[PDB]
């Protein structure tokens, strides 16, 4: 069961788009001015540990016109990596930032709360949750989440697949559903890994030599995590016949099907490969439109229900674990939903329906939604495109159950009133159980700076955070001295000293 | 140490697999099974020089045609085949084989080879030939074919007897060296 360790899980959650944490690279400072800068950054960290400073810092950036919501994510994520030590403080930074968001939503519409990252705090609590719940995820939810992922992977390949458009016999989305049907026969060929023991692999005559290579690897390295698995671009498919076989087939070669501007890919049926063929994955030697089953340029309820119906098995289970009352309420959840309940009475909101959407767009629609949506956050796995369309349609099914109010709606319409029960059933425990003491809380928050193995990239985090400071320097000086306590703290000068320490 | 890649392309059941096996084991197969893409190996001595002959069997069926071109790259010497006991297998030399070979490899030397020599001289075989109103291939019929295609030699042989089969490959080794 390929579980990503905390380092990977966190990096992938805080820094998603780049794939790998951009906090892994050297500062880009020469050996000469190298020690003079390294020191300055340290003083930036001590400056950040001032709740008085930090609050003003973010508030100034949020107001800037040039500060995109893309920066809002990066700044929250850098700050998360930065304050990974002072977690007790990181929570206080949020405790304070939450109360600020609360007052701002009273004027316009309080129901629209925590919908889009138009604020930096919206990202910090997704990061916050992730830090807290990582244990729980690995410990309980991990299991059915992996199950559903293997289940979907399996159930899709029991049907043909177009290596070009990206459509299959099975999915939960018409925008991805393979409308046309093709002539496909099932193959079950003995696969060898000659990089020598033979593992039987189940492909389909229609699969390209590429898809067939992947399907082969999936069995030849069943429980080996992606990073431990070798690269497929280093591998070549080699068929075997008679005394000495030896024939290296490929996706596109001498035997490719050119039809003017339409060149087809090479399949197993294309080469006349039979059942039980000895195929070995051996190392690599080294404007016509490409196609496979349907050349590129209404619902089909019946087709999707077969797929839903297969996957229901673990769909039920995954939700029955996330929304579990049988297990006790994790402290991070209970604390937070009571952190909101403390805020609800401070501004006078008796309406629990307004409270629920702040509660929903916190833990499930902030956190749980993402893990269902994207499983590459917990598992060292390669996620298919059609896989994601399926998973997303399971996340939009879970989501419709969370919130009190197309395909996904009148598809799971049978199970959606069942999950709506589970949501309320879960929020019953949230209030009925013993509230979590802050004395008892920071006890857990400290052991998380402990159990966080190493440096997630804090060096770069401070340098990258200074890259921001450097651009918005003066606008910061404004809030640095317009405040009375900020003058007393000598914050302005503290910053100035660091500013010169870098340059 | 010079290695010679030799590909034997020939019509359905001309006796390639058999002639390839006979040369490398000095034993005849017996049973017919249509070959897909089989590889053979032999270490020879021609004019006081050691050579590794890396043989390549191919198909004589239109079914395994979508795959045959893969055997072709970097071939040092080709072996275009036919059976002396069928002119159908001989006419397909000018029709299927020669065109296919040169379409890909325009420099590789060809050697037209007449397999099943033992059956040509047999009476009982000529009886079946006469029944479908046909006559077997002779040395001048084949020598006219080899000069026509641009073959570097014409060799007649048989796999069950090993008659002039030794020569067939020794000549193919010579066909590379100059
Ligand atoms: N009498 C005699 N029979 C032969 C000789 N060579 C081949 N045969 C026969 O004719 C058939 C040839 O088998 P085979 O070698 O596989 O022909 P092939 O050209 O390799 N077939 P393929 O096209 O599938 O590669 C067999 O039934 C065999 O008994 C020969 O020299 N003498
Ligand atoms: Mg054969």
């Amino acid at each position: 069961i390929p579980f990503l360790d905390y380092k990977v899980y966190a990096e992938r959650i805080f820094f998603p788009g780049h794939r790998e944490s951009p906090l892994h690279r050297d500062l880009g400072v020469p050996e000469s001015r190298r020690p003079t800068v390294e020191q300055g950054l340290g003083q930036l960290s001590n400056l950040l540990n001032s709740k008085l400073f930090l609050t003003k810092f973010i508030h100034t950036l949020e107001t800037q016109r040039t500060f995109s919501a893309r920066d809002r994510a990066y700044v929250a994520s850098l700050l998360t990596v930065a304050l990974h030590g002072k977690l007790e403080y990181f929570t206080d930074i949020l405790r304070t930032l939450l109360s600020d968001l609360v007052a701002q939503y009273v004027a316009k519409n309080p129901k629209l709360m925590l919908r889009r990252t138009e604020t930096v705090v919206e990202k910090l609590l997704t990061n916050w949750m992730s830090i807290c719940l990582y244990t729980f995820v690995r410990d309980s939810v991990g299991e059915p989440l992996y199950m559903l992922f293997r289940g979907i992977k399996h159930q899709v390949d029991k049907g043909p697949v177009d290596s070009v458009t990206g459509k299959a016999k099975y999915t939960l989305n018409d925008n991805r559903l393979l409308r046309e049907d093709v002539e496909y026969r099932p193959l079950t060929l003995n696969a060898l890994l000659a990089v020598a023991q033979g593992v039987p692999v189940k492909v389909l005559d229609c699969d390209t030599i590429s898809q067939a290579k992947e399907k082969m690897l999936d069995q030849l390295y069943k429980g080996v995590p992606l990073t431990q698995r070798p690269d497929p671009r280093t591998l070549d498919v080699e068929w075997r016949s008679g005394v000495a076989g030896h024939l290296i087939l490929s996706d596109e070669d001498v035997t490719s099907e050119v039809q003017g501007l339409w060149r087809r890919l090479n399949t197993l049926q294309h080469y006349k490969v039979p059942d039980g063929a000895t195929v070995a994955l051996v190392p690599c030697l080294t404007g016509i439109r490409p196609w496979h089953l349907v050349k590129p340029s209404e619902i089909y309820l019946t087709r999707l229900l077969s797929m839903k119906g297969t996957l229901q098995k673990f769909v039920d289970d995954l939700f029955q674990v996330i929304l579990s009352t049988s297990r006790p309420v994790p402290l991070a959840v209970k604390y937070f939903f009571d952190l909101l309940d403390e805020q609800a009475q401070q501004h006078g909101i008796s309406d629990q329906d307004t409270i629920h959407i702040w509660k929903t767009n916190s833990l499930p629609l902030r956190f749980w939604i993402n893990i269902i949506k994207n499983p590459q956050f917990v598992f060292d796995v390669q996620t298919s495109d059609n896989m994601d369309a399926v998973l997303l349609v399971i996340a939009q099914t879970f989501m419709d159950a969370c919130t009190l109010a197309p395909i996904n709606k009148l598809l799971y319409a049978r199970d959606i009133p069942r999950y709506k029960r589970m949501v309320e059933r879960y929020y019953a425990d949230i209030r009925q159980t013993v509230p979590a003491s802050d004395q008892e809380m920071n006890s857990v928050l400290a052991e998380l700076s402990w159990n966080y193995s190493g440096d997630l990239g804090a060096r770069v985090a401070l340098h990258e955070l200074y890259k921001y400071i450097n651009k918005y320097y003066d606008q910061i000086i404004t809030a640095l001295e317009e405040d009375g306590t900020a003058q007393k703290m000598q914050l302005g000068y503290r910053l100035q000293q660091i500013a010169a320490a870098v340059e | 140490m010079q290695a010679i890649k030799c590909v034997v392309v020939g019509d359905g059941a001309v006796g390639k697999t058999c002639l390839l096996i006979s040369y490398t084991t000095n034993a005849f197969p017996g049973e017919y099974i249509p070959t897909v893409f089989d590889n053979y190996s032999a270490n020879v001595m021609v004019d006081g020089k050691p050579v590794n002959l890396g043989l390549w069997d191919t198909a004589g069926q239109e079914d395994y045609d979508r795959l045959r071109p893969l055997s072709y790259p970097q071939t040092d010497v080709f072996l275009i085949c036919f059976s002396l006991v069928s002119p159908a297998s001989f006419e397909n030399v000018r029709a299927k084989w020669y065109p296919e070979v040169r379409h890909h490899c325009p420099n590789t030397p060809i050697i037209l080879v007449g397999t099943k020599l033992d059956l040509r001289d047999d009476k009982d075989t000529i009886e079946k030939l006469k029944e479908k109103k046909l006559t077997p291939i002779t040395y001048p019929q084949g020598l006219a074919m080899a000069k026509e295609i641009g073959a570097v030699k014409y060799l007649e042989c048989s796999a069950l007897t090993q008659r002039g089969l030794k020569t067939v490959f020794d000549e193919a080794i010579r066909a590379v060296l100059k």
